[PDB]
């Protein structure tokens, strides 16, 4: 699992793959760990679909009664500190990696990493999932934060793809979803369009020489693909 | 002794449910629901005497989901109460069956609770009249069609064309009959039937009301969340009237 969420200026990009695996065989392909709480706050879900599942149908079904009864917005932050509660009460019980985030006028675009302990981090950019580790480099280097709505999206697809190309946990679609003062934006990148994938990076082209044809000679040369050759 | 625990009396009648009918008129606020081809209004006498007191804070018409309304008519206190009990069974609806609570089940629902209060003493009866107003998707087609569920303090639920309910509610309802004779009130615009629940409310109130002296809720089938119809939008209607 990577799931991920960035904040542009108005507000902010969650990106997840799509994938989840029984360990080593996919049992869903085509995911939807981007988890609506509100109109403009979603949750991102790493660990145990039973469990996030669980706590996101919770924490909406709390949110949405809330918003009601206030006759208000909810804000990113009540959402976050809700999720905290029931990811915290629950500690030892669930495995739960989440980031709320999402906008409200009050905050703007915000996101917070509720990760397994049960801490809640308020942030300019969460990592989630498995793959989350292959990106702390990733953005350490690569992001820049102040991008625009696009260049966010374009950057938190690049991530994801570059998390599922190494993590074998990870893969699928890119979903993403832009939560702002307009519409939410959701759109999903197939595989086969996916922005970076090693098995299309021309470094990774040429095979390693580990075959190597029986020769009376140390020059390694390229790999035998061929019994008469 | 019949009139003071809810018990039946000797002509088979509950005497404290017949008097939170009365609590229901005794504030003197008259609403007129009524249901037209593609909308629900609720409209409700939103007398402010006080020039002190800030219009916005008192209503009559809640929110129990983003897709079904309210309008408490009777104790101010006990429709706030059964809101609250709306929104409860709304929720726990929506988070045991992960759907909408439909307005038919909802109204069912709290004339279960009202009739628990007649038959367990010493609870009181929410002196109320309950007025839910929601689209409700037919499973035919998957068309949104208007529907009005009124709750009584008995317990009793139904689904209304049209409902009033408070002060002079007999005469509203006179007015509203008199006016589906002539039409078929299931084929009219949301602006003819307006100008119908209106003109029942002018009618029974016996004065020309002002924009700001009702507040008027709304689903329709476009947009099927309960919003507060704009002062703007009634004072067209009032004009609307007036002239015809």
């Amino acid at each position: 699992t990577t799931i991920l969420a960035v904040s542009y200026n108005g507000g902010v990009v969650l990106a997840a793959d799509s994938r989840t695996s029984s360990g080593t065989y996919v049992v869903n392909r085509a995911s939807n760990k981007l988890t609506k709480l509100t109109k403009k706050i979603y949750c991102c879900r790493s660990g145990s679909a039973a469990d996030t599942q669980a706590l996101a149908e919770r924490v909406s079904n709390y949110l949405g009664s809330y918003q009601t009864d206030i006759g208000a917005g909810v804000n990113v932050a009540t959402a976050a500190n809700l999720f905290q509660k029931m990811c915290y009460m629950n500690r030892w019980n669930i495995s739960a990696g989440i980031i709320v985030a999402g906008y409200d006028p009050i905050n703007g675009g915000s996101v917070y990493s509720i990760p397994s302990g049960g801490s809640c981090v308020k942030l300019d950019y969460a990592l989630g999932g498995s793959g989350s580790i292959f990106l702390y480099s990733f953005f350490d280097a690569n992001y820049k934060p102040g991008m625009s709505k696009s260049e966010c999206v374009a950057f938190c697809q690049r991530a994801v793809a570059h998390a599922y190309s190494r993590d074998g946990s990870s893969g699928g679609l890119i979903r993403t979803i832009t939560l702002d003062a307009d519409e939410p934006e959701d759109q999903t990148i197939p595989w086969n369009r996916s922005p970076y994938c090693m098995e299309k990076d021309p470094k990774y082209v040429t095979q390693a020489t580990q075959n190597q044809p029986f020769s009376s000679s140390a020059k390694i040369t390229g790999n035998r693909m061929s019994s008469t050759g | 002794f019949d009139k003071y625990i809810t018990v039946f009396s000797p002509e088979g009648s509950l005497y404290q449910v017949e008097y939170a009918f009365k609590a229901v008129t005794y504030p003197g606020l008259l609403t007129v629901a009524i249901r037209c081809k593609d909308a629900v209004l609720v409209v409700t006498q939103h007398l402010i005497p006080d020039r002190l007191m800030r219009p916005d804070s008192v209503t009559a018409l809640y929110e129990v989901t983003p897709n079904i309304g309210c309008c408490m008519t009777g104790r101010a206190p006990d429709g706030r109460a059964l809101v609250q009990r709306a929104r409860e069974e709304a929720s726990d609806y929506q988070y045991r069956y992960g759907v909408e609570i439909p307005i038919a089940v909802l109204a069912k629902r709290m004339g279960d609770k009202a009739q628990v209060r007649t038959q367990q003493a010493g609870l009181r009866p929410m002196g109320v009249v309950s007025t839910f107003i929601g689209m409700d998707q037919s499973d035919q087609d998957g068309s949104l069609k208007p529907q009005i569920y009124t709750v009584d303090p008995a317990g009793w639920t139904g689904g209304h064309i049209a409902c009033a309910a408070g002060k002079k509610q007999v005469e509203a309802m006179a007015f509203l009959e008199k006016r589906q004779k002539s039409t078929e009130l299931d084929a009219l615009t949301q602006k003819e039937a307006a100008m119908i629940a209106l003109a029942a409310l002018q009618s029974a109130i016996g004065t020309a009301v002002k924009a700001k002296e009702v507040e008027v809720g709304r689903c329709t089938a476009a947009n099927p969340a309960f919003q507060r119809v704009p002062n703007s939008e009634v004072e067209e209607w009032l004009t609307a009237v007036a002239e015809a």
